[PDB]
C-alpha cells in the first residue's frame, strides 16, 4: 500500500530540514 | 586383583602423583602379542612385555588415549580399572 | 591533633589487612 | 584550622555509623 | 516428496532456513525427519546435506 | 564570508606562501601555476584553502562536481560486479568463475553499465532490485 | 566441600582456586544466588541501596573533614585567583627530605596534596566561609548517612519487610519522585540560595542563628502573595559587584539577566534561583499525573494497551504496537537497569558538555586545572554508564525476555529486522573511516612534502550557522538572534528577551569558553567523534540483538550470559557470548572518549596560553596531535623527578610510569590464552611436592589457571585501569605545571 | 629510558617535516597505526567476527550481490597469525623509522 | 560435572562415541532412525567437556550439546 502515516511524517520532518535551511540560505529572514 | 607386567622404562617425572594415594587412581591392562617399544601418555618411550601387561595411570584420560595408540598395533583388549585408595577397584571400560 | 596520622595510617596499612586476610583466609577455608 | 577538642567530636560521632554499618552489613547475609 | 523437488526449510536453529535445497532421498518408516535434502550451499561445518521432517518442507516446484 | 574566509587572492598569508613555492612535478613552474588556481579559493588566517561542502553555486568545484564525478565512478564499480555475479550463478561450476575469472562473460558486463542509471532505476521500478524477505536466511530471534 | 561461598552450592564444592575468584564475581548478583525467590528478591536490593547510599555520604564528609582539618580554605577566601587549594596532607614515612621540601606548598606547614577536585570554588559560591561550616556539614552527614544505615537494617526485619506489592507500584513512585525528589528538592536548593547563599554573595552574613530574624528581601514575602512579582526582579548585583561584599550589591532575589557575573565569569546566583524555583513548580506538576489509590490521574498501563485514537482503530500510541511494555519494564530488573544507565549516561556526559562553557562557580573559570580535570571525569563516567546501559539491557534479552508477552509489540519488531539495524551501522562506521582517515593521511602526506596548501581542509559550515543562530557576530552569517531585525531576536508579539541582552554580551566576548570560535580543525575531529559513537553502538547493539542466539551458534539463551566458546568446532567460537561484545566495546568506549578529550584539551591550552593559531594549523594533521599535544606538553611531566632532584610533579610522574605498566600487564592476558599457563601450573605443582623442605606445607585448594571468561575480565582492568591513570596523570601536570 | 632515550632522540624524527628526513616522519607514525592496528586480531576472537559477518551477508543477500564463495572470518590460527604479523611490522618499522631519522642527523 | 543432551535427530552414525576421549558416550538400539541406534551419555560424570563429541557430529543442528556446569576435580582434567 502508499505507506500514508509513514510518508506523512517523514515529510513533516524534512519540512523541518528545508526550513532550517532556508534560514541558512537567506530565503526566509 | 589386576596381575599384570610392568612395560620397560627408566621412570618418567610424569607417573603418578600425591591424588594415586589420596582421591583415586587408574589402570589399564593389555595382553600384548609380543614385546616392541611404544609411547607413554604420561611422556616418552617404553617396551611391552608378551602376554598381560599392566601401567598405573593417573587419570581415565591417559588410558583411552593411549587404548587409541595401540589400535594400531592390533590390540583392542585394553581395560581400564578404577583403583580407590580404599582398596575398591571397579571395572569401567568397557561397559560390559 | 595531627599525630592521629602516626596511629590510623600504621593501623589501615598494616593492622587491618592483616586482621581482614586472617580472618578471611580462615573462612573460605573451613568446611 | 579546627581546633584539636572538634576533631575528637568527629571520631566519636563516626563510630556510629561505623556501628550500624556492621548490622546492616551483617544482616545482608554472610 | 521425489528425488529432484526444490523445497523450502522452515527449521530456525537450521543453517539453510527459508533457503531452497533439492530432495535427494525420502526414507519410508523412521526417523520421524525422513527427508535428505542435498543443499547447493555449505554450513560452517563443511557439508551440504540433512534430515528433516515431511511437513517442514515447503514445495516450490 | 562563509566564514572566517577572506578570498586568497587578498590575503598577505597566501601571498606570502605564494614567494616560497616549492615544485610538485619536476615542471619548474608548477610552484607558481598552484597558487594562480587557489587564488580563487577561500585561504583563512593561515593561507590555506578552506573548502566549502555547503551547494553553493560559486563554490560548486570543491565538493558538488566531484561527487558527481565520483558517484558515476563508484556506483559503476559496483553495479558491473553486480551483474557479473548475477551471470555466473547460472552456470555449472560458479565457484571457479569467481577466483578465476570467465573473461569472456566479465568483459561484456564491463564494457556494458557505463549507462547504470538508466539500468539501476529498471531494475527498482520492477522490483528487480532486491529479494523477498521471506527468501533470504535469518537468524533466530 | 566448604561452605564457602554460601550463595552457591555448586562453587562451593569445587576443589580448586575457581572457587575463590567466581565467589568475587557472583557476590553481588542477587539473582544468581542459591534459593533467591522474587520477592526475597527485592527486599535484598532495596536494603543494599541503603548501603550504596550512605557509602555516598560517608565519602562527601570526608571532603569535608580533609579541607577543614588540613585544607587553607579560609586562606583560600582572601584570593581565589592565586591561592592553591588543598586536598588533603601527606604522611608518607618512605619519603626522603627533598620529596618533603618539594610538597610543603601552597603556604603549609607539612606535605599537602593541591586540590584539583574544585570542591573549594562549590563552596565558595554556596555560601561556606569558615573552617566550621565545613566541619559542621562534615558531622551533619555523619548523622545523615547513619540514618540511612540504620533505614537499612529496619527494612529488613519481618514485619518492616515490604511486599512485593509495593516494589511493582510505578505509578506511584513516579508521582512521588518527580514531586518530591525531583521537584521539592529543587524547591529547597532555590530555599538555600535566596536565604543563604545569595545574601553570603553580598558580604552579609546569614547562618543558623539570624535566618530566621533577617528576611531575604525588604520586600519580604508581601509580593508573593499579592501577586506583585515584578519586586523580587529589582535592581540586581551591578556590573561593579566585587564578589561576597556590598561593593555593586543589589537586592533582588529572583533575577533573569542571562549570561556571567562580569568578576568571577560564573552564572549568577540571582538567575539560578529562579531556575531551581523554576524548575520545582514544572516538577511538581509533573507529579500530579499518573494514578495511585486516589482515583486520579493517568495509568500507564491504560496508555500502552490503548487502541483508539478518538474512535479511530489504530495499533498503539502513535500507530504503534506498545501493548505488554508496561509488564516488560516493571517485571524485569534489567530492564529497568539497562534502561536508566542510558538516562543517567547521557545526563553525565551532558553535564560535562555544559560545565566548562557555562560555569556555575565563583572563580573556576579562572583556575585551569581544576576545570580540565572535571570535564575529563564526567566525561569517562559517562563512558562507562553508557556501556553499562547496552550490557544490563543484553541481560535482559537474554534472561528476562519473554517472547510470549511481548509479542507483536515494538520491541518484537526490533528483533525482526535486527540485521537491517547491524547492516547500516556496519555501513556507516566503515563510511566514516574509510573518508576520515583517509583526510588526515591525505593531509600528512601534504604537509610531509612541503605543500601544505594541498590540504583538504572543510569549513565547519553547519555549525558555523548555529553559533552564529545563537548571536555569534564573529562570522557574519546575520541570523536568527545575531540579525537584530529578526522575529527570534525581537520576540515580535511581547518583547520579552530578558536574557537575551545579557546573553549576546556573553557569547560575543573570547574571553570565555562559551562557543567556542571553530574552524576545518574542528571538523575532522567532529566526525572522528561520530566515528566512535557510531562504532562502539555497532559493537553493543549487536551483542544485545544476537544475544538470543544466531545462525553460527543458537540458543545461545541456554548457556547464559558469560560463557568462553562452543570449542574449535564450526570453525571455532571465540568470543561468541554477548558478555564478549560487552568486552570489545569497552576497549572503543575508552578510545572514542581518548578522541573527546585529547581535543578538549588540546583546544583549551591555546585558549588558556593565548596561542590560537597552534591548533588551527596543525590539528589537521596527525603528526600534530602528536608533536604539539603529545611530545610537547609531557615534557613538564617526565621531568618530575629526574638525576638533578624533585619538585612536585613527581608523584603524577611516577604515576605515569605507573599507568603505562598496568596497561602493558593486561595484553599479557589477552595475546596469551589459558592453555598455555595450566600446562605451566602443572610443572610447579610437579617441582613442590618434590622439594623436600617445601613439602611439608601444601595448598588447600588445587592450583589451576585463570578461566577463559576470567583472564579477560582482569585482562579488562588492568587495560582500563592503566589507561585511566596514564591519561589522569597527564592531564594534570601538564597543565597545573604551565597554569 | 623514557626521558633521555625515548622522548629526548624522538625531536628529529617528528621535527622532519619539509625536509629530506619526511618519509621517516610518515614512518614513524604510520608503523605506529599498523602496530595498533594488530591488536584488533589479537584481543578479538573469531566467533564474534563470525556473526557480524552474517548481518553483512544479508544486506548483500538483500540486493541480490550474494558471493557464491562464501565469506567467513579468519580462522582461530590466522586470527592469531595476522596479529602477529601485523604487530612485529608495525614494532619493527617504529623503531626503523627512529634510528634513522635520529642517526642521519647527528652523524 | 557437565550436561550432556542428545536429541532426537541424529542418524547413529557413530561418530561422537568414537571422539569422546573419557568414553561418556555409548550407543544404545533405538527403533527411529536409518541406523536404528541412538547416541547415549551415561557416564556424564566423566566429561571433560571437551567439545569433541559437538565436532564430530554431522547433523545440522547439532544433536549433541554439551552444557558447561560444575566443575569438579573430573572434569578439570587435573592429574593432582
Ligand atoms: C571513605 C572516606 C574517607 C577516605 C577515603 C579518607 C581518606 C583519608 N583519611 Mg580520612 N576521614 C574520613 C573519611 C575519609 N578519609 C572521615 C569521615 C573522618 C572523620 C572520622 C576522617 C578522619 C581522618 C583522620 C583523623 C585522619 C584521616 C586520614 C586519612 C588519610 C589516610 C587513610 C587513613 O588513615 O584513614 C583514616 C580513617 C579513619 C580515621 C576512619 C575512617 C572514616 C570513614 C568514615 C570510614 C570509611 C570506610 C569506607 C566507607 C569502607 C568502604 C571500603 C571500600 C574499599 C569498599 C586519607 C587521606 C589520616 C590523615 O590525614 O593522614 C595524613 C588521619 O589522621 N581521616
Ligand atoms: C560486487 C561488488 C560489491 C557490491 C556491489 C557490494 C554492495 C554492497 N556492499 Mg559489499 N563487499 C564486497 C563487494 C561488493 N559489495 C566485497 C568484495 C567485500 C569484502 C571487502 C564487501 C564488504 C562489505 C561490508 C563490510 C559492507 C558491505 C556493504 C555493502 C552495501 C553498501 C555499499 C557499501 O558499503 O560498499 C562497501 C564496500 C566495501 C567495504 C569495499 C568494496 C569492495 C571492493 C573494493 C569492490 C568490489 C569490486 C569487485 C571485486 C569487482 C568485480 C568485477 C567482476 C566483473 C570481476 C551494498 C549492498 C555494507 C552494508 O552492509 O551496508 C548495508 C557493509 O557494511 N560490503
Ligand atoms: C557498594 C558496595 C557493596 C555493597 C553494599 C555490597 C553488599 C553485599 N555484598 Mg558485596 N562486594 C562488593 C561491594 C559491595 N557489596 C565488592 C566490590 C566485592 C568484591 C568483588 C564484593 C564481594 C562480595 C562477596 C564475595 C560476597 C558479597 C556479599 C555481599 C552481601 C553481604 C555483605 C557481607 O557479608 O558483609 C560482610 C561484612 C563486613 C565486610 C563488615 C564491614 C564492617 C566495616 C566496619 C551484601 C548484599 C556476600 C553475600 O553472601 O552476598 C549475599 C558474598 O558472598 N559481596
Ligand atoms: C516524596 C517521597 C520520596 C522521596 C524523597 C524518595 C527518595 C528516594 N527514593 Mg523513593 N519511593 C517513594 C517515595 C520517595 N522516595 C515511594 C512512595 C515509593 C514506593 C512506590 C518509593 C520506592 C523507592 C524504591 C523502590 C527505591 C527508592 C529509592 C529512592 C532514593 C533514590 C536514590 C537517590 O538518593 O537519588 C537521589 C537523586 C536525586 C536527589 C535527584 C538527582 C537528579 C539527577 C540525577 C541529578 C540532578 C542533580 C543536579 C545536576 C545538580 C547536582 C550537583 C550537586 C551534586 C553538586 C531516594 C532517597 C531507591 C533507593 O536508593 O532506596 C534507598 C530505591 O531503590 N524509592
Ligand atoms: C522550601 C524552601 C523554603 C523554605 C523552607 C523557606 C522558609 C522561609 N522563608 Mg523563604 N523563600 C523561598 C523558599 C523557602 N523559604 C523561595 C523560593 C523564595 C523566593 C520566592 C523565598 C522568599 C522569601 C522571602 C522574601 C521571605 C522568606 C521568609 C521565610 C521564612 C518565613 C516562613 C514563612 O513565611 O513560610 C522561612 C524561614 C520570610 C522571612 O521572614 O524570613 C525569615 C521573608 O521575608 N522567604
Ligand atoms: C548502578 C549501576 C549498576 C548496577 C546496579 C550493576 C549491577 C550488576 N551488574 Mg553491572 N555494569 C554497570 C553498572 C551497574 N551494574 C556498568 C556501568 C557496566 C559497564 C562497565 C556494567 C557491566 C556489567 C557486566 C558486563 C556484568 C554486570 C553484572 C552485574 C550484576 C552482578 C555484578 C557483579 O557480579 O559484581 C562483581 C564485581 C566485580 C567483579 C568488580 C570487579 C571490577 C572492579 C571494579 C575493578 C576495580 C579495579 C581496581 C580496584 C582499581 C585499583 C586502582 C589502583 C591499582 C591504583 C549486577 C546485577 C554481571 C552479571 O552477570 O549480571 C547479572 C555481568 O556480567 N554488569
Ligand atoms: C577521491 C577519493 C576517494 C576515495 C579513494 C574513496 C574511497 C572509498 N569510498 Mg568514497 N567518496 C568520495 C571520495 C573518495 N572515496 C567523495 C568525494 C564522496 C562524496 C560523493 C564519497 C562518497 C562515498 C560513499 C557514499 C561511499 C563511499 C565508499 C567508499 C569506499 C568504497 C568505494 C567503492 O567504489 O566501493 C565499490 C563499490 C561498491 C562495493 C558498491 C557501490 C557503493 C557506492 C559507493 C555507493 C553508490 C550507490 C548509490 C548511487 C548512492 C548511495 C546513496 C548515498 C548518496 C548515501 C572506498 C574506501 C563507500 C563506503 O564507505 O562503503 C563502506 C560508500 O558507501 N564513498
Ligand atoms: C589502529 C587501530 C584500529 C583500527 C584502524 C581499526 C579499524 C577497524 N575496526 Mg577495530 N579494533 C581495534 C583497533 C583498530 N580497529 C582494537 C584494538 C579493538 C579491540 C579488540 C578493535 C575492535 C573492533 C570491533 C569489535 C569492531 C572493529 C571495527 C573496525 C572497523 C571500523 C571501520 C573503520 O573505521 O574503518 C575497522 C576495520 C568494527 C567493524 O569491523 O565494523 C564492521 C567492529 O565491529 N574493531
Ligand atoms: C598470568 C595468567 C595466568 C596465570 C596467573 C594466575 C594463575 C594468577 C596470578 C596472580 C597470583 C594469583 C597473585 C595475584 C595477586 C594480584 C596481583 C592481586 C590479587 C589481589 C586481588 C585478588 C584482590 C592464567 O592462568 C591465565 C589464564 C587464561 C588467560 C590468561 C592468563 C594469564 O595471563
Ligand atoms: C577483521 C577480522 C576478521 C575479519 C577479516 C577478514 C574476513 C579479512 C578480510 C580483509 C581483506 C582485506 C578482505 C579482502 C576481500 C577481497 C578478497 C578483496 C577485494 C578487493 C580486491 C581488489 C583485492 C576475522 O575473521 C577475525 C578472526 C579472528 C580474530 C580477529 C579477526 C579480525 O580482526
Ligand atoms: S549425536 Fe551425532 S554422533 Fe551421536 S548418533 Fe547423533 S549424529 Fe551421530
Ligand atoms: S564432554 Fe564432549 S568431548 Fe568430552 S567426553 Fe563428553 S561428549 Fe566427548
Amino acid at each position: 500500500p502508499p505507506y500514508t502515516f509513514r510518508t506523512g511524517w517523514a515529510l513533516l520532518l524534512l519540512a523541518v530540514n528545508f526550513l532550517v535551511a532556508a534560514y541558512y540560505f537567506h530565503i526566509i529572514q | 586383583t589386576l596381575s599384570g607386567k610392568t612395560p620397560l622404562f627408566a621412570g618418567s617425572t610424569g607417573g603418578l602423583l600425591t591424588k594415586a594415594v589420596e582421591e583415586e587412581k587408574y589402570a589399564i591392562t593389555w595382553t600384548s602379542p609380543k614385546a616392541q617399544v611404544f609411547e607413554l601418555p604420561t611422556g616418552g618411550a617404553a617396551t611391552m612385555h608378551e602376554g598381560e601387561n599392566l601401567l598405573y595411570i593417573a587419570r581415565k584420560e591417559y588410558g583411552i588415549a593411549l587404548g587409541g595408540q595401540l589400535r594400531k598395533f592390533k590390540i583392542t583388549n585394553y581395560k581400564i580399572y578404577r583403583i580407590l585408595p580404599s582398596g575398591e577397584t571397579t571395572f569401567i571400560h568397557p561397559a560390559d | 591533633a595531627s599525630f592521629l596520622s602516626s596511629i590510623f595510617v600504621p593501623v589501615i596499612g598494616w593492622v587491618v589487612p592483616i586482621a581482614t586476610f586472617s580472618f578471611l583466609f580462615l573462612y573460605i577455608e573451613r568446611e | 584550622s579546627i581546633s584539636d577538642t572538634q576533631v575528637y567530636i568527629a571520631l566519636v560521632v563516626a563510630l556510629i555509623p561505623g556501628l550500624l554499618a556492621w548490622r546492616l552489613a551483617t544482616e545482608l547475609y554472610k | 516428496v521425489q528425488r529432484g523437488s526444490k523445497v523450502r526449510i522452515l527449521r530456525p536453529e537450521s543453517y539453510w532456513f527459508q533457503d531452497v535445497g533439492t530432495v535427494a532421498s525420502v526414507d519410508q518408516s523412521g526417523i520421524k525427519y525422513p527427508v535428505i535434502v542435498r543443499f547447493d550451499k555449505v554450513n560452517y561445518a563443511g557439508i551440504n546435506t540433512n534430515n528433516f521432517a515431511v511437513d517442514e518442507l515447503i514445495e516450490v516446484e | 564570508l562563509g566564514a572566517d574566509l577572506t578570498p586568497c587572492a587578498e590575503n598577505p598569508a597566501f601571498q606570502a606562501l605564494a614567494k616560497n613555492a616549492r615544485n610538485t612535478t619536476a615542471d619548474p613552474q608548477s610552484g607558481q601555476k598552484r597558487f594562480e588556481r587557489y587564488s580563487q579559493a577561500l585561504c583563512g588566517p593561515e593561507g590555506y584553502p578552506h573548502l566549502i561542502v555547503d551547494g553553493r553555486l560559486d563554490r560548486a568545484g570543491d565538493f558538488l562536481i566531484p561527487s558527481i564525478l565520483f558517484l558515476y565512478i563508484a556506483g559503476w564499480i559496483g553495479w558491473v560486479g553486480r551483474a557479473y555475479l548475477q551471470a555466473i550463478k547460472k552456470d555449472s561450476d560458479t565457484e571457479q568463475k569467481e577466483i578465476q575469472l570467465d573473461l569472456g562473460i566479465a568483459l561484456p558486463i564491463i564494457a556494458t553499465g557505463f549507462a547504470w542509471p538508466a539500468a539501476a532505476v529498471k531494475e527498482l521500478l520492477s522490483g528487480e532490485l532486491t529479494a523477498k524477505d521471506s527468501e533470504i536466511t535469518v537468524s533466530p530471534r | 566441600a566448604t561452605k564457602f561461598p554460601k550463595f552457591s552450592q555448586d562453587l562451593a564444592q569445587d576443589p580448586t582456586t575457581r572457587r575463590i575468584w567466581y565467589a568475587m564475581a557472583m557476590g553481588n548478583d542477587f539473582e544468581s544466588h542459591d534459593g533467591m525467590t522474587e520477592e526475597n528478591l527485592y527486599q535484598k536490593i532495596f536494603a543494599t541501596h541503603f548501603g550504596h547510599l550512605a557509602i555516598i555520604f560517608l565519602w562527601a564528609s570526608s571532603l569535608l573533614f580533609h579541607v577543614a582539618w588540613q585544607g587553607n580554605f579560609e586562606q583560600w577566601i582572601k584570593d581565589p585567583l592565586h591561592v592553591r587549594p588543598i586536598a588533603h596532607a601527606i604522611w608518607d614515612p618512605h619519603f626522603g627530605k627533598p620529596a618533603i621540601e618539594a610538597f610543603t606548598q601552597a603556604g603549609a606547614n607539612g606535605p599537602v596534596n593541591i586540590a584539583y577536585s574544585g570542591v573549594y570554588h562549590w563552596w565558595y559560591t554556596i555560601g561556606m566561609r569558615t573552617n566550621t561550616e565545613l566541619y559542621t556539614g562534615s558531622v551533619f552527614l555523619l548523622l545523615f548517612a547513619s540514618l540511612f544505615l540504620f533505614a537499612g537494617w529496619l527494612h529488613l526485619q519481618p514485619k518492616f519487610r515490604p511486599s512485593l506489592a509495593w516494589f511493582k507500584s510505578a505509578e506511584s513512585r513516579l508521582n512521588h519522585h518527580l514531586a518530591g525528589l525531583f521537584g521539592v528538592s529543587s524547591l529547597a536548593w532555590a530555599g538555600h540560595l535566596i536565604h543563604v547563599a545569595i545574601p553570603e554573595s553580598r558580604g552579609q552574613h546569614v547562618g543558623w542563628d539570624n535566618f530566621l530574624s533577617t528576611a531575604p528581601h525588604p520586600a519580604g514575602l508581601q509580593p508573593f502573595f499579592t501577586g506583585n512579582w515584578g519586586v523580587y526582579a529589582q535592581n540586581p548585583d551591578t556590573a561593579g559587584h566585587i564578589f561576597s561584599t556590598s561593593q555593586g550589591a543589589g537586592t533582588a532575589i529572583l533575577t533573569f539577566l542571562g549570561g556571567f557575573h562580569p568578576q568571577t565569569e560564573s552564572l549568577w546566583l540571582t538567575d539560578m534561583a529562579h531556575h531551581h524555583l523554576a524548575i520545582a513548580v514544572l516538577f511538581i506538576v509533573a507529579g500530579h499525573m499518573y494514578r495511585t489509590n486516589f482515583g486520579i490521574g493517568h495509568s500507564i498501563k491504560e496508555m500502552m494497551n490503548a487502541k483508539t485514537f478518538f474512535g479511530k482503530p489504530v495499533e498503539g500510541p502513535f500507530n504503534m504496537p506498545h501493548q505488554g511494555i508496561y509488564d516488560t519494564y516493571n517485571n524485569s530488573l534489567h530492564f529497568q537497569l539497562g534502561w536508566h544507565l542510558a538516562c543517567l549516561g547521557v545526563v553525565t556526559s551532558w553535564v560535562a558538555q555544559h560545565m566548562y562553557s557555562l560555569p556555575s562557580y565563583a572563580f573556576i573559570a579562572k583556575d585551569y586545572t581544576t576545570q580540565a580535570a572535571l570535564y575529563t571525569h564526567h566525561q569517562y563516567i559517562a563512558i562507562f554508564l553508557m556501556v553499562g546501559a547496552f550490557a544490563h539491557g543484553a541481560i535482559f534479552l537474554v534472561r528476562d525476555y519473554d517472547p510470549e508477552q511481548n509479542k507483536g509489540n515494538v520491541l518484537e519488531r526490533v528483533l525482526q529486522h535486527k540485521e537491517a539495524i547491524i547492516s547500516h551501522l556496519s555501513w556507516v562506521s566503515l563510511f566514516l573511516g574509510f573518508h576520515t582517515l583517509g583526510l588526515y593521511v591525505h593531509n600528512d602526506v601534504v604537509v610531509a612534502f612541503g605543500t601544505p596548501e594541498k590540504q583538504i581542509l572543510i569549513e565547519p559550515v553547519f555549525a558555523q550557522f548555529i553559533q552564529a543562530a545563537h548571536g555569534k557576530v564573529l562570522y557574519g552569517l546575520d541570523t536568527l538572534l545575531s540579525n537584530p531585525d529578526s522575529v527570534a531576536y525581537t520576540a515580535y508579539p511581547n518583547y520579552a528577551n530578558v536574557w537575551l541582552p545579557g546573553w549576546l554580551d556573553a557569547i560575543n566576548s573570547g574571553t570565555n569558553s562559551l562557543f567556542l570560535t571553530i574552524g576545518p580543525g574542528d571538523f575532522l575531529v567532529h566526525h572522528a567523534i561520530a566515528l566512535g559513537l557510531h562504532t562502539t553502538t555497532l559493537i553493543l547493539v549487536k551483542g544485545a540483538l544476537d544475544a538470543r542466539g544466531s545462525k553460527l551458534m543458537p540458543d545461545k539463551k541456554d548457556f547464559g550470559y558469560a560463557f568462553p566458546c562452543d570449542g574449535p568446532g564450526r570453525g571455532g567460537t571465540c568470543d561468541i557470548s554477548a558478555w564478549d561484545s560487552f568486552y570489545l566495546s569497552l576497549f572503543w568506549a575508552l578510545n572514542t572518549v581518548g578522541w573527546v578529550t585529547f581535543y578538549w584539551h588540546w583546544k583549551h591550552l591555546g585558549i588558556w596560553q593565548g596561542n590560537v593559531a597552534q591548533f588551527n594549523e596543525n590539528s589537521t594533521y596527525l603528526m600534530g596531535w602528536f608533536r604539539d599535544y603529545l611530545w610537547a606538553n609531557s615534557a613538564q611531566l617526565i621531568n618530575g623527578y629526574n638525576p638533578y632532584g624533585v619538585n612536585n610533579l613527581s608523584v603524577w610522574a611516577w604515576m605515569f610510569l605507573f599507568g603505562h605498566l598496568v596497561w602493558a600487564t593486561g595484553f599479557m592476558f589477552l595475546i596469551s590464552w589459558r592453555g598455555y599457563w595450566q600446562e605451566l601450573i602443572e610443572t610447579l605443582v610437579w617441582a613442590h611436592e618434590r622439594t623436600p623442605i617445601a613439602n611439608l606445607v601444601r595448598w588447600k585448594d588445587k592450583p589451576v589457571a585463570l578461566s577463559i571468561v576470567q583472564a579477560r575480565v582482569v585482562g579488562l582492568a588492568h587495560f582500563t585501569v592503566g589507561y585511566v591513570l596514564t591519561y589522569a596523570a597527564f592531564l594534570i601536570a601538564s597543565t597545573a605545571g604551565k597554569f | 629510558w623514557l626521558r633521555d632515550f625515548l622522548w629526548a632522540q624522538a625531536s628529529q624524527v617528528i621535527n622532519s617535516y619539509g625536509s629530506a628526513l619526511s618519509a621517516y616522519g610518515l614512518m614513524f607514525l604510520g608503523a605506529h597505526f599498523v602496530w595498533a592496528f594488530s591488536l584488533m586480531f589479537l584481543f578479538s576472537g573469531r566467533g564474534y567476527w563470525q556473526e557480524l559477518i552474517e548481518s553483512i551477508v544479508w544486506a548483500h543477500n538483500k540486493l541480490k550481490v550474494a558471493p557464491a564463495i562464501q565469506p567467513r572470518a579468519l580462522s582461530i590460527t590466522q586470527g592469531r597469525a595476522v596479529g602477529v604479523a601485523h604487530y612485529l611490522l608495525g614494532g619493527i618499522a617504529t623503531t626503523w623509522a627512529f634510528f634513522h631519522a635520529h642517526i642521519l642527523s647527528v652523524g | 560435572s557437565h550436561t550432556v543432551k542428545i536429541y532426537d535427530t541424529c542418524i547413529g552414525c557413530t561418530q561422537c562415541v568414537r571422539a569422546c576421549p573419557t568414553d561418556v558416550l555409548e550407543m544404545v538400539p533405538w527403533d527411529g532412525c536409518k541406523a536404528a541406534q541412538v547416541a547415549s551419555s551415561p557416564r556424564t560424570e566423566d566429561c571433560v567437556g571437551c567439545k569433541r563429541c559437538e565436532t564430530a557430529c554431522p547433523t545440522d543442528f547439532l544433536s549433541i550439546r554439551v552444557y558447561l556446569g560444575a566443575e569438579t576435580t573430573r572434569s578439570m582434567g587435573l592429574a593432582y
